[PDB]
RNA sequence: UAGGGAAACGUGAUUCAACCUGGGGCCCAUGAAAAGACGAGCAUGAUGUCCGUACCGAGAACCGACACAGGUGUCCAUGGC
RNA sequence: GCGCUCUAAUUGGAUGGAAGCAGGGGCGAGAGCUCCUGUGGACCGAUUAGUGACGAAAAUCCUGGCCAUAGUAGCAGCGAUAGUCGGGUGAGAACCCCGACGGCCUAAUGGAUAAGGGUUCCUCAGCACUGCUGAUCAGCUGAGGGUUAGCCGGUCCUAAGUCUCACCGCAACUCGACUGAGACGAAAUGGGAAACAGGUUAAUAUUCCUGUGCCAUCAUGCAGUGAAAGUUGACGCCCUGGGG
RNA sequence: UAUGCCAGCUGGUGGAUUGCUCGGCUCAGGCGCUGAUGAAGGACGUGCCAAGCUGCGAUAAGCUGUGGGGAGCCGCACGGAGGCGAAGAACCACAGAUUUCCGAAUGAGAAUCUCUAACAAUUGCUUCGCGCAAUGAGGAACCCCGAGAACU
């Protein structure tokens, strides 16, 4: 079977997502819903998901920008993975 | 208005594409067939006896 | 002209396929490879479909 | 290599659960870093990783799960 | 490319040549014909002075409808090829370089003999385009000799 | 006592695109259909997934072998004299 | 009768330098044979008997290469005649950037977009290639990055019409008209539930952020048990008034 | 003696020639069906770095078992970093696991994606329930049954 998370999608505008709206983007597989991307998420990773957007990627990939609850901090969370 | 030059400009209606039976870009999406394997007309795939020479 | 998921997945493909015979195989094939026999530029050349 | 086949098969169905789910999480955790530039790799090992994962996953189908 | 086709005595002479440069093959015939005899140095200001336009070269073999020149002695069409000019300047400015790290006497060497050959075909690279017109390419060998 | 502006942070008028609503006239021409909406209230909460989205849109990003004097649809038709 | 390929039998040559090539000597009427020097660096003959995709000056012959043409034509002509002086960067500057001065475009040379293109977008590093000259510039070369939506579109509906299945025809079908059922058929520009203001990036933005607002569905609770008649969607061409 | 003619010499351009052969061409012997248990074909993925080709299929140049083989190895591909192998790897043989989407393509639609359980369609048997089965498509030519020219 297929996972829902391939790995962070780590770019100077990632980094601002995740230091600035506490936003962690992934590149995801592109079958993957907001909702199925938002569980593998939480739980990957134990947090809560307040929000995810979605794009699919000139690059074959879909690309997932996910927003944390205000709990959680996104730079807290990246650093250690 | 020449048949020529000046015609070849409004050529920007899409009509053959990339074929999700044989891979090729002959899907005729307005056909919704393939003229190369047949894909849409038939279930057999398209191919005649005269597609090389008689006795070959 | 709007596109589909899948159509976007083939350009995303091809645009992938245009990229320089990494500089190392040079050297591990002594040479005997360097050029990308499929370079398709934009204006230059037409992209199936 | 640091992982062997009858080790796998020493394991119980719950055991292989176990440490498959482990090498995942450790694989993709090799992802990120690589995709983060990562360079404290040892690119021998993100290739294991698969490996055994595929050697668990054969086996799960062998014994039955 | 070419090889030095007179043969030259290490202990009394220099050597110079240009590869595959994109310039007027016809201009460089004259160019050399010109300086040939001359001095490394007389060569330099020579050409300098064509980049200038008070000194024009001679054109006695490509003249096809070029205008007369009144500074030509004993002919009469030249011009002022500055792009082929300032490639001699360049192959001077090395043959009298290895000239002087040997102990000579560079500026005051004999050109002994300068010959310019059509080489053709740059040939395409690996990530590269491919040439437009058939644009010349010219080699130039140099023999500097003391006085 | 949103927002925006360095500041002032106007008030009246005429003619009035958009938009709104009417009356008249013509046909040997009669000027789509269906989904849907209304008809048929309220409060609190929850859900709202999937695909497209860059850029060119032309005397260099389109068709014409070309960075081709050609060809190529729509809206801005109310900026001033 | 001379020459070429390969087979056989018989018999020879070659790293103490074969074939081929360049120049040169001798023989034959000649097809041609042979030798010398240089190059080359591994194969090559003779005689006899055989074999045949076996001999070129020609076919507007084919393919490749090359010369003269020629440093010649073009890089002027279009109702869009466009630049100039300073300075910046740079190995290099008429044309890359800044300022001033002078111009060009007004339904377009401005702004937003459909189709089409497909990464051409932004950034960094490049200039061998491309750019009608040059280039430090670039749509070029390479590597990176970039496209975020309940309320913009698709999606749903039906149009001319199309396909599918059944039926029937045909020698037969990937063919063929009718009937029946089903599906498909509109992205600027048909119908249509719902979004505005400001802010934000190198590059997105009614998508992100801040603020405010709206629509649908469902759950719960209250009301109502009215509920389907009807209205709407929903309409031509010409003239015109009023509101604004 | 300019411009220049003829032949040579040195260098070049060009790629003939001679030599060489990992490819062809032809003959010969052997062998010979695949597919709803979803084929053949295609799309898209898959490598530390990976564009092409080959392989493979989300277990992705591979996983397992048996036999062979053997000190080497990580395809073409000779780099860099790293790794695997005496727990017998690489490599070969047979057998098995996995095997994305489109594709006869079969729930329905669609230019390889999408929408809310499916042998679609036509049949046979029938517990008259898709319950048990069949068909469809491919293949170098060869084969069998129909349709059937014209140049000449
Ligand atoms: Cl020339
Ligand atoms: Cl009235
Ligand atoms: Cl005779
Ligand atoms: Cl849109
Ligand atoms: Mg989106
Ligand atoms: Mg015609
Ligand atoms: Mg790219
Ligand atoms: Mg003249
Ligand atoms: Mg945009
Ligand atoms: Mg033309
Ligand atoms: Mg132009
Ligand atoms: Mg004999
Ligand atoms: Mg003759
Ligand atoms: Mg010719
Ligand atoms: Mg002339
Ligand atoms: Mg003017
Ligand atoms: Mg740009
Ligand atoms: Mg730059
Ligand atoms: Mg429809
Ligand atoms: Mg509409
Ligand atoms: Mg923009
Ligand atoms: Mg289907
Ligand atoms: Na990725
Ligand atoms: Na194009
Ligand atoms: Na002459
Ligand atoms: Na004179
Ligand atoms: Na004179
Ligand atoms: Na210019
Ligand atoms: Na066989
Ligand atoms: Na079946
Ligand atoms: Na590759
Ligand atoms: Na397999
Ligand atoms: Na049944």
């Amino acid at each position: 079977s297929w996972d829902v998370i391939k790995h962070p999608h780590v770019t100077e505008k990632a980094m601002n997502d995740m230091d600035f709206q506490n936003k962690l983007q992934f590149a995801v597989d592109d079958r993957a819903s907001k909702g199925e991307v938002a569980d593998a998420v939480e739980e990957q990773y134990d947090v809560t998901v307040e929000q995810v957007n979605t794009q699919n990627t000139m690059d074959g990939e879909k690309k997932a920008v996910v927003r944390l609850s205000e709990d959680d901090d996104a730079q807290e969370v990246a650093s250690r993975i | 208005t020449g048949a020529g030059t000046p015609s070849q400009g409004k050529k920007n209606t899409t009509t053959h594409t990339k074929c999700r039976r044989c891979g090729e870009k002959s899907y005729h999406t307005k056909k919704k067939v393939c003229s190369s394997c047949g894909f849409g007309k038939s279930a057999k795939r398209r191919d005649y006896e005269w597609q090389s020479k008689a006795g070959e | 002209g709007k596109k589909s998921k899948a159509t976007k997945k083939r350009l995303a493909k091809l645009d992938n396929q245009n990229s320089r015979v990494p500089a190392w195989v040079m050297l591990k094939t002594d040479r005997e490879v360097q050029r990308n026999h499929k370079r398709r530029h934009w204006r230059r050349n037409d992209t199936d479909e | 290599t640091v992982l062997h086949v009858q080790e796998i098969r020493d394991m119980t169905p719950a055991e292989r659960e176990a440490e498959l789910d482990d090498l995942k999480t450790e694989l993709l955790n090799a992802r990120a870093v690589q995709a983060a530039g990562g360079a404290p790799e040892n690119p021998g090992r993100i290739k294991e990783l698969r490996k055994a994962i595929a050697r668990i996953k054969t086996i799960q189908g062998e014994e039955g799960d | 490319g070419i090889s030095y086709s007179v043969e030259a005595d290490p202990d009394t002479t220099a050597k110079a040549m240009l590869r595959e440069r994109q310039m007027s093959f016809k201009h460089s015939k004259a160019i050399a014909r010109e300086i040939k005899g001359k001095t490394a140095g007389e060569a330099v200001d020579y050409l300098e002075a064509v980049i200038e336009g008070d000194q024009p070269v001679p054109f006695k073999q490509h003249n096809s409808g070029v205008g007369h020149k009144s500074k030509v002695d004993g002919w009469d069409a030249g011009r002022y090829p500055e792009k082929a000019s300032k490639a001699f300047l360049d192959l001077l400015e090395n043959a009298v370089g290895n000239a002087d790290h040997q102990g000579f006497d560079g500026e005051a060497m004999t050109i002994k003999h300068v010959a310019a050959h059509k080489v053709g075909e740059r040939k395409p690279r690996a990530m590269g385009r491919a040439s437009a017109w058939n644009s010349p390419q010219v080699d130039v060998e140099l023999i500097l000799e003391e006085p």
